[PDB]
């Protein structure tokens, strides 16, 4: 399985089968058959399949990267620091990357699950990418091919620059 | 849960298995086209069992089973919408499909490629259920470009028939026209929506869609040959009469319709585009049954009527009534 | 045929004359459409950068690039 | 450019004070690949006068890998020792001149502001 | 690297020292031993690159062209030993060594971390190159096409000479990872402006650009079978890897740079392409839809967006795989007619079914038919250009056009329609020539699977 | 194959055209 | 006359003297075994244990740990209150920008 | 043609059927790893970060 | 030996892979001085790395 948390899911309210014809419906036998031919041989070797995993343990890991200084703080043209800056900021990069390909599935997950109601039901979700959107664009976007941390806050530098003379300039 | 998509996947891998079996073969089959049209009826059955149960609750799904390709945001994987579009294609595709082939064994019986022949004709089924069941952009495009290579080797059948190379080559070149704006709609949706999945397309529902819309209709008028691109499917009829049969009456001419069928939360909400299609439809409908009441080639007849459909299909997208064209596919 | 691809492929340039003809079908068809093709994607692109710098143009999903 | 630093001792190929450097070792890759140009003087010169190339004079060929290592030991030896004394006068020459060669403010990139360039 | 130098530099011992029946043998089973050792250079990381050396380091992008190196010279020996088999066998053993001597120049090439070090090995590879040209050329003309394959590139790449030591005088290295971070942004001038030229021209010849790719419809076309091969699958991938490592220094000046080249590209596509609608020399077409091909990958470097490197070295992968097949299918039938013209030999689908399917397979890759590498280049290039300009596309589109018609008119030229009467030495195909179709095809179609590996630095 | 039955120059007089015409394999009245 | 030359050298057929000819060698030994050579270290050794190569490569660029820490992340961050990203990737407390 | 078909698909399933069936056995029964959180102290090494038995075995040989 | 050829180019390889492994130890100067990857040694460790 995964985590509900980060992979959120409502629960389940399936109607009651409430048949008003005499007819049996096909689908009732057929989900016996397929219950009784195919899922229970199935759950048996994959219970043969999982004795013999629990038949020996073992165990990885999720690597975990302790902070290291960022570009703010490494001197200029001193590659031994800001080497692990940049090192840094591109596994940062990555795992924004992954957190925007998270959202879009939430997003997607929601719009399929919620059907027809989706413009509706999933204006959190919505709510959720626009904002990761915006601040992934706001970060990353326009680098260019040859990004670096470098290019990183000198765009951060420019858009705050931008921000403190509109914040000067009404006021 | 788990009949729908066991059986949704039966579907595909069963079809896929001839084609494993023609490719590691020694000897001389036990007929293989009777192989293949037992393989295309027991997919038939087979694919009836989540028509059935979509038909008792509006059962719908997507299974994308395995992750493909993450360019930085864009997470391509191998993803089947299972829908009400696909569990009403899916069976009469099937099944119109194991008529041809049993008119197959029957038409194409002195031909010495006729394993080739069955070849063929079910890697157009496998790329045409591709195309219908596909979730994204590029998996539609792979059943997209797969029905138009299919439908070059097809038409050029007997290569020795200058004609028939020069219908096969004619027919990629107006499909190609088309795709210059099939791939339009594609850059345009990933440049601004930031997918190629329907889903994220359908929920972020863009306003401004005139350009991937005029993308999408030029990719309609290549494929399901409207007016301006529409002389490569009755040179289309150069191939056998099966290939005309399955490919170029009923299966691969709807797939520029059912891509406009597909797109239809984008059609609901764009008047302009809806009155482009309009116009466009009604053109085809128009000139193709005016050219279709002077031909004496039974074949070109049959192609310009099955053109003119195309165009009255054209028009009920056109008039915001996509159900109504995905039925007269059907039908 | 041998005669055939060699006109086509060898004897073209020991039977080029510079004159007027050639130098303005030359000059009208190579360097023609990259000047006109120039202009329209700078025209675009100075149209585009003036929207993207002002704060015009719809870029809101657009983090793809 | 060095000129004027050997001209207290002309026509010295190694000095006294080259001594004082680690002489490179007889597995030194550069050794080792003027022992190669020997073994290919060997075989052209019997590629040349039409002799089996692998085969004939295996003395000759050895006095040629002999000579080319013996000969390219000392160029390596002269060439380090030069190394070292363009460094060695480069290093005398910053110490004794503090006023040409200022410590300069390392700033870090939190002060120092690049122009942002966006690819679009 | 040395894992990789070493054993090609022992394949010299390994042909010269050969009994005289065994120099195709031992040659082609440890050049696929060296290739299947390639695979350890996908040690990539997210972060960092595979740094070996001082000398020496492997990122994304040098990886699958090295792969894609080391692969070639086993299909080489099996496209070339055919018509050198009449041969003397001591310049045979000198054909083998100049192939040889060749990968090694383009292994270390491709791994330079200094890019002096990569100048003189990206130029040392002109002379193997020059003299399997000028040497095992069949025709008249090889002597003049070396002479403009060398001097293109050398009067492109002795202005890059005088450029990249003035980098080296200026910045104070020429290390590529000491350049990442020691960059700094090129201001607006006239120096700046010949700076920049001097630094690409080199490239741009070597892609190559159209205008400039005057010696490639001779060099590939007056080549041996190996000579095509290699030029056209690694050697014009060498401008691409030098651009997308050169242009890092080239900020932001080749945003305003970029600008005719581009277009001379963007137009280039649509010339070139058309050229392939009117070739009579079938070798002269393939020339000419690489230089069609090579294009895009010019204008995706240009643009410099994280998808048009993708896109970019996916095409190069993809395009080399491709041009490689079809220059060896071109020989396949110049081996049985012992001419290049297209309208000569016809119908050959009815003598040479299964080589028909290679042919079908190759033009189908070479129009890019999705999900194949071809079209994932394609695509992503055409996704990024789309993002440079909205009107491209239609340069673009109209191109995916003209790739189609030739591509399937080369197919129903030679394999489709009546066969010629009066050829009657289409032998059946030989189990080689089958053999190096499949050598090509089967990797290009695998890495549709798993194409992570083929996309660049910046996965 | 040899040089006098290649493509040569534009011909000017009318002796090398009729050896034009006479390489080309037609009339010298068609050429 | 023109000088003293040798004829052109017919076009051999691999197929004549040697019926079973791979087209390696016209050697039958030898091209039999050019054929297992190429065959078993290109297709047995190259593709085959190279696509089990490819396939099993450990995190390739360390995309699949980028989405497990992303899944580290955002589920910190919901719970936290916290927004999934922020606008500034480096802190404004440790920015001095151009005065003006 | 056939012959070299039959000599593909020999050479090819020759390795291919050896790894497929081993591929399977480490599948079943020396099986895939299960996720874990460090323990304190322990330094794993670079192999143990990675979930299945021929990633953690290029990881460890080769890599 | 019989078949001493076959053994030029794998033995170069093994050589060569020999002195990339030569060439580490040469490399260094950083090992378990990263500021990334620094920790204290295991009992009967003496290098983090060869
Ligand atoms: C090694 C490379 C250098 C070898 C030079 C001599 C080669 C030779 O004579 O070969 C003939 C000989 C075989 O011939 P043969 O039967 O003895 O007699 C001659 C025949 O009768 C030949 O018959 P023929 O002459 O009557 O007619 C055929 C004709 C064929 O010729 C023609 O038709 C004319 C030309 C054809 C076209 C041109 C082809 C290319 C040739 C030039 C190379 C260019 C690329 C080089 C780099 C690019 C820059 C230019 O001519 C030849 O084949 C002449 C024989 C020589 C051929 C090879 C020439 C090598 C010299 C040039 C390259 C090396 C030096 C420059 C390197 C530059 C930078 C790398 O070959 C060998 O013996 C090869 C060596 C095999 C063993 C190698 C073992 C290496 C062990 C190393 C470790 C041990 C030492 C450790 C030292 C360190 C200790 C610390
Ligand atoms: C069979 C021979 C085939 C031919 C062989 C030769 C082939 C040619 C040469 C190949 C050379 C190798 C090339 C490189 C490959 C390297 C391996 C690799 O990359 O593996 C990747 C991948 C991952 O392998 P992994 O990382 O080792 O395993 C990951 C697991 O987490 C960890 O693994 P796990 O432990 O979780 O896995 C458990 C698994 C062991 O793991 C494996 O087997 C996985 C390794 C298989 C690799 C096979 C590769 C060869 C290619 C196969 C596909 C093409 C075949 C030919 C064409 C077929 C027609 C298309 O256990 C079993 O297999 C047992 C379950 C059996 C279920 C069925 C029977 C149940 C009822 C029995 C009733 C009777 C008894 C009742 C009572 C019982 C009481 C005890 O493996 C596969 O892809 C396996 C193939 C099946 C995938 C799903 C197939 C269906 C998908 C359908 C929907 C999608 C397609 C839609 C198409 C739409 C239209 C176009
Ligand atoms: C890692 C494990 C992987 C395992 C699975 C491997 C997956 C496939 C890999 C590539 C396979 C290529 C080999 C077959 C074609 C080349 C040889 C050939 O023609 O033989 C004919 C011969 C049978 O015909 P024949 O009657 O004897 O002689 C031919 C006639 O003369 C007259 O010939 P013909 O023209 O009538 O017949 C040729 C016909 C002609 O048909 C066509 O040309 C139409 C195809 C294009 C349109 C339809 C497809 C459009 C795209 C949809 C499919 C992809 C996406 C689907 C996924 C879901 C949606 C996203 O083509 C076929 O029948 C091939 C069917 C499959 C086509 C796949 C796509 C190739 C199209 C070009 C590139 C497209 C983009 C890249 C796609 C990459 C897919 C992996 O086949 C064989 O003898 C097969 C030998 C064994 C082949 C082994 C292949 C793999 C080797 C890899 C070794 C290392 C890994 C271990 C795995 C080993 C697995 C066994
Ligand atoms: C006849 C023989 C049949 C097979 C016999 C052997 C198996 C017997 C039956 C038991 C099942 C075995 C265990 C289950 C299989 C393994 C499960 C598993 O985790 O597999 C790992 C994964 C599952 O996905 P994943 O997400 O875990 O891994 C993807 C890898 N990363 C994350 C790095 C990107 O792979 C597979 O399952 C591979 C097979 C996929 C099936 C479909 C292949 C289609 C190929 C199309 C190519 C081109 C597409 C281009 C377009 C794509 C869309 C945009
Ligand atoms: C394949 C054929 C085409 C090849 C094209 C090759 C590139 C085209 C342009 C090349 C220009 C020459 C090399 C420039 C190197 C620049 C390095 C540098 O530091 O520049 C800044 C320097 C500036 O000097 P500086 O850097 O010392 O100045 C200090 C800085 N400022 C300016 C602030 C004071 O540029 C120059 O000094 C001159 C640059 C132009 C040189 C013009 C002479 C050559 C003319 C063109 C020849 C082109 C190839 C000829 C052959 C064609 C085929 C036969
Ligand atoms: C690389 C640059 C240079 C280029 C030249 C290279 C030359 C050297 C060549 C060496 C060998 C080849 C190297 C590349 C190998 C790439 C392949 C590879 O490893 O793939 C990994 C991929 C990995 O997939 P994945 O991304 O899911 O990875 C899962 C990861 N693990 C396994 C760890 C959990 O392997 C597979 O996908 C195997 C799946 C099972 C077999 C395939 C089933 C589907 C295939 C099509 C079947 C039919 C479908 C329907 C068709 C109908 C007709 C049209
Ligand atoms: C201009 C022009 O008409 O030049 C004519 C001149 C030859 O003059 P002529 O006609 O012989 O008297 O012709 C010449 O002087 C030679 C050509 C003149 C310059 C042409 C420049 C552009 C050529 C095309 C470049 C394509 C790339
Ligand atoms: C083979 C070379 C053999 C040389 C034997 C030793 C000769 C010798 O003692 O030369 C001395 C000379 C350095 O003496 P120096 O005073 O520096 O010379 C000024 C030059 N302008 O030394 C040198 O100049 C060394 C370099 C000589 C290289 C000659 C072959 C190239
Ligand atoms: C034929 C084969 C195929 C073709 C291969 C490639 C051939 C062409 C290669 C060079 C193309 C021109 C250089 C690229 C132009 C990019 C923008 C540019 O510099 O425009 C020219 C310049 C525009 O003016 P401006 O940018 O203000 O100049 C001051 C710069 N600080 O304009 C001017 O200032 C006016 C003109 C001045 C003279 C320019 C000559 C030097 C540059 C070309 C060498």
């Amino acid at each position: 399985s995964w985590d509900k948390d980060v992979y959120p899911e409502p629960p389940r309210r399936t109607p009651a089968p409430s048949p008003q014809t005499s007819l049996p419906n096909p689908i009732t036998y057929l989900t016996k058959a397929f219950d009784l031919l195919v899922d229970r041989p199935v759950t048996l070797v994959r219970e043969f399949i999982e004795r013999q995993h629990a038949k020996n343990k073992y165990y990885y890991y999720h690597r975990e990267f302790r902070r290291v200084p960022d570009i703010t703080e490494c001197h200029e043209k001193d590659v031994l620091c800001m080497f692990e800056a940049e090192m840094q900021w591109k596994r940062d990069y990555k795992v924004d990357q992954e957190i925007v390909n998270i959202i879009q599935e939430r997003l997607k997950a929601c719009q399929q699950r919620e059907g027809e109601s989706h413009r509706q039901n999933c204006a959190k979700e919505l709510q959720q990418f626009t904002q990761v959107v915006k601040a992934y664009q706001d970060r990353y976007h326009d680098l260019g091919a040859h990004y670096s941390a470098r290019k990183c806050l000198a765009k951060q530098k420019q858009r705050m620059l931008a921000e403190r003379k509109a914040t000067k300039e009404a006021a | 849960m788990n009949l729908f998509s066991s059986l949704t996947l039966v579907t595909l891998i069963l079809l896929t298995m001839p084609i494993a079996a023609i490719n590691f073969n020694t000897h001389k089959f036990t007929n293989y086209p009777l192989y293949v049209k037992t393989t295309i009826s027991c997919a038939f059955i087979t694919s009836m069992i989540p028509t059935m149960m979509f038909i008792h609750t509006g059962q719908e799904m997507i299974i994308s089973n395995w992750h493909w390709l993450t360019i930085q945001t864009l997470k391509l994987s191998l993803s089947f919408k299972m829908d009400f579009f696909s569990m009403m294609f899916v069976p009469v595709a099937l099944f119109v499909t194991w008529s041809i082939m049993e008119f197959s064994m029957w038409y194409m019986h002195s031909d010495p490629n006729i394993n080739q022949f069955f070849k063929y004709l079910l890697l157009f089924l496998i790329t045409m259920l591709i195309l219908v069941t596909a979730n994204n952009l590029f998996q539609l495009f792979i059943g997209w470009e797969g029905v138009g290579i299919m439908s070059f080797l097809l038409i050029g059948w007997w290569y020795g028939r200058t004609d028939a190379n020069t219908a096969a080559l004619q027919a990629i070149l107006y499909n190609r026209i088309g795709d210059i704006g099939f791939i339009l709609a594609m850059a345009w949706f990933l440049i601004n929506l930031n997918t190629w999945d329907l889903q994220q397309i359908f929920m972020l529902n863009p306003n401004d869609s005139n350009l991937p819309l005029m993308g999408l209709i030029l990719a309609a008028t290549g494929k399901s040959a409207q007016f301006g691109l529409h002389p490569w499917l009755p040179s289309a009829m150069e191939g056998p009469t099966p290939v005309s049969a399955l490919l170029h009456s009923s299966t691969m001419v709807v797939a520029g319709i059912f891509l406009l069928i597909r797109f239809y939360p984008l059609t609901e909400n764009n008047k302009f585009g809806q009155s482009i299609m309009l116009c466009l439809g009604a053109m085809t409908t128009l000139f193709t049954a005016m050219c279709a009441l002077t031909q004496n080639d039974i074949k070109k007849i049959i192609a310009f009527s099955t053109s003119s459909q195309l165009g009255l299909m054209m028009v009920t997208i056109g008039i915001n009534q996509p159900h109504l064209a995905f039925l007269h596919i059907c039908t | 045929l041998i005669r055939w691809t060699c006109a086509r492929s060898a004897n073209v340039y020991p039977n080029f004359r510079p004159n007027t003809k050639t130098s303005l079908l030359g000059a009208l068809f190579g360097i023609g459409p990259l000047i006109f093709w120039y202009y329209v994607f700078k025209t675009d692109r100075d149209r585009k950068e003036k929207l993207i710098q002002e704060g015009k143009l719809d870029r809101t999903f657009n983090i793809s690039y | 450019m060095m000129t004027g630093r050997q001209a207290r001792a002309p026509l010295q190929f190694l000095p006294d004070e080259a001594r004082s450097l680690p002489p490179p070792k007889l597995t030194d890759p550069r050794l080792a690949y003027i022992g190669f140009l020997g073994y290919c003087s060997g075989l052209i010169d019997n590629a040349i006068r039409r002799r089996p190339v692998l085969s004939a004079g295996l003395h000759r060929q050895f006095l040629y890998i002999t000579s080319f290592v013996f000969v390219g030991y000392y160029l390596l030896k002269r060439q380090d020792y030069m190394y070292a004394v363009r460094d060695h006068d480069m290093f005398s020459y910053i110490k004794s001149h503090p006023e040409d060669f200022p410590e300069k403010d390392k700033k870090t990139y939190r002060e120092v502001f690049e122009e942002f360039h966006p690819v679009r | 690297m040395l894992k990789y130098i070493i054993p090609t530099m022992m394949l010299m011992p390994l042909t010269w020292l050969s009994k005289n029946s065994m120099i195709w043998i031992n040659t082609t089973l440890h050049s696929l031993l060296i290739s299947l050792t390639s695979l350890l250079l996908l040690n990539q990381f997210g972060d960092n690159s595979l740094n070996f050396s001082l000398t020496f380091f492997s990122d994304s992008l040098s990886t699958p062209l090295l792969i894609l190196t080391m692969w070639l010279l086993p299909l080489m020996l099996m496209a070339s030993q055919h018509h050198l088999s009449k041969e003397n066998l001591a310049r045979k053993k000198l054909f083998i060594s100049m192939l040889i001597l060749l990968q090694l120049f383009l292994i270390m090439t491709f791994t330079a971390t200094e890019l002096i070090f990569f100048y003189i090995m990206f130029e040392a590879t002109l002379v193997p190159t020059l003299i399997i040209i000028t040497r095992w050329g069949n025709q008249t003309e090889r002597l003049n096409a070396g002479l403009y394959f060398l001097f293109y590139t050398l009067a492109g790449s002795l202005p890059l000479l005088v450029a990249l030591i003035y980098i080296q005088n200026t910045m104070g290295s020429l290390n590529f990872l000491i350049l990442q971070y020691w960059v700094q942004p090129m201001p607006n001038s006239w120096s700046n402006t010949f700076m920049w030229l001097a630094c690409m021209m080199a490239f741009m010849v070597k892609m190559p650009l159209y205008g400039l790719h005057l010696w490639l419809p001779k060099a590939h076309v007056e080549a041996p079978i190996a000579g095509s091969m290699v030029l056209a699958a690694i050697l014009l991938k060498l401008g691409g890897y030098g651009m997308m490592r050169i242009t890092l220094l080239l900020n932001p000046i080749t945003d305003f740079m970029a600008y005719p080249f581009i277009m001379l590209s963007l137009w280039g596509m649509i010339m070139t392409s058309s050229i392939c609608l009117r070739q009579t020399d079938l070798k002269s077409l393939i020339a000419y839809s690489s230089v069609s091909h090579m294009a895009l990958v010019i204008v995706a470097i240009l643009i410099q967006t994280p998808w048009s490197y993708m896109g970019a070295t996916a095409l190069m992968i993809a395009h080399g795989l491709t041009s490689s097949m079809l220059f060896c299918l071109a020989n396949s039938n110049y081996e049985r007619v012992h001419s290049r013209t297209m309208i000569l030999a016809r119908g050959l689908q009815t003598l040479l079914p299964l080589m028909a399917a290679w042919w079908l397979l190759a033009s189908l890759t070479n129009l890019a038919l999705p999900p194949s590498i071809n079209l994932i280049g394609e695509l992503f290039v055409v996704m990024s250009t789309f993002s440079w300009s909205n009107i491209t596309i239609i340069l673009m589109g109209l191109n995916m056009v003209i790739t189609a018609l030739y591509s399937l008119y080369m197919l129903i030229t030679t394999q489709r329609g009546k066969h010629t009467h009066h050829i009657n030495n289409i032998l059946p195909s030989f189990t080689r020539e089958n053999a190096l179709m499949s050598l090509h095809m089967l990797p290009l179609l695998l890495l549709s699977l798993n194409p992570k590996i083929i996309l660049g630095p910046l996965y | 194959i040899t040089k006098d039955m290649l493509p040569g120059p534009y011909p000017k007089t009318p002796e090398e055209r009729a050896a034009a015409a006479k390489k080309y394999n037609m009339r010298v009245e068609d050429y | 006359l023109r000088w003293q030359e040798d004829p052109e050298p017919e076009d051999e057929n691999l197929y004549e003297k040697n019926p079973d000819s791979h087209g390696y060698d016209k050697d039958p030994a030898v091209d039999v075994w050019n054929m297992r050579v190429v065959f078993f270290f290109g297709f047995s050794i190259v593709l085959v244990l190279g696509s089990t190569f490819v396939a099993y490569l450990p995190d390739y660029r360390m995309q699949e740990w980028a989405r497990r820490e992303a899944e580290r992340l955002v589920k910190y961050r919901e719970a936290h209150g916290l927004p999934l990203m922020e606008s500034n990737c480096f802190d404004p407390s440790k920015i001095q920008l151009p005065e003006d | 043609d056939k012959r070299f078909l039959k000599l593909l698909r020999f050479y090819i399933l020759l390795t291919g059927i050896p790894v497929v069936i081993g591929i399977t056995l480490i599948n079943v029964f020396i099986g895939e790893a299960e996720l874990a959180e460090i323990p304190e102290g322990y330094v794993p090494e670079h192999w143990e970060y990675f979930k299945h038995p021929i990633s953690r075995w290029i990881a460890r040989t080769f890599f | 030996r019989d078949h001493w050829i076959h053994v030029l180019v794998p033995v170069g390889f093994v050589f060569g892979y020999y002195l990339d492994r030569k060439n580490d130890e040469k490399l260094a100067a950083f090992r378990n001085k990263s500021l990334l990857y620094k920790r204290e040694l295991k009992p009967q460790e003496e290098v983090t790395w060869k």
